């Protein structure tokens, strides 16, 4: 089964940096929009950022601009999220969603063409 | 409203449309259709065939 496996999280002090990776087992990201979704406990899943290979574009949320970077390495079919300047509000579990166009990137995505297991990030003040 | 939109760089990434409510059109195949019931009346056709000398 085409499965997405995210990793690279952990507990880090505020103001640091981290680098998450999620890879696809069963199919490549050659034709997949990659979108990162964050779920803090006690609230609803919130959009983080999305990257597209078709136009080489990157969309970022209001809190994500100027701190988060999204990159893709199709050679090893993985998607990377490099964040810097951690803040306490960023502590949450993260997933990445792979979808074949379908206009799934309208605000709240809530489509999940390909759902993966997420990784927990803790930010200590 | 002359509103800009950040995060877009290349203009041909997307387009802009035009909207109108009045000033209907004939059912010509050279145009795309609108959305919803596509019918708000009918008209008469001048120059109809008739007998003559």
């Amino acid at each position: 089964d085409v499965q997405l496996q995210a990793s690279g999280g952990g507990s880090v002090q505020a103001g640091g940096s981290l680098r998450l990776s999620c890879a696809a087992s069963g199919h490549s990201f050659a034709n997949y929009h990659v979108a990162w979704i964050r779920q803090t406990p006690g609230k609803e899943r919130e959009f983080v950022g999305s990257a597209s290979r078709r136009d080489d574009s990157t969309y970022y949320a209001d809190f994500a601009l100027g701190r988060f970077i999204i990159s893709r390495d199709n050679d090893i079919n993985t998607a990377y999220l490099q964040m810097n300047s951690l803040k306490p509000e960023d502590s949450a579990v993260y997933y990445c969603v792979a979808a074949v166009m379908a206009q799934t990137t309208q605000g709240w995505t809530t489509d999940y063409d390909l759902r993966g297991q997420g990784t927990q990030v803790t930010v200590s003040s | 409203k002359t509103k800009q939109f950040s995060q877009c760089t290349k203009k041909e990434q997307c387009r802009a449309y035009r909207l109108q409510n009045d000033k209907w059109v004939y059912n010509s195949d050279k145009l795309p259709k609108a959305a919803g019931a596509t019918l708000k009346g009918k008209l008469h056709v001048p120059f109809l065939l008739a007998d003559g000398k």
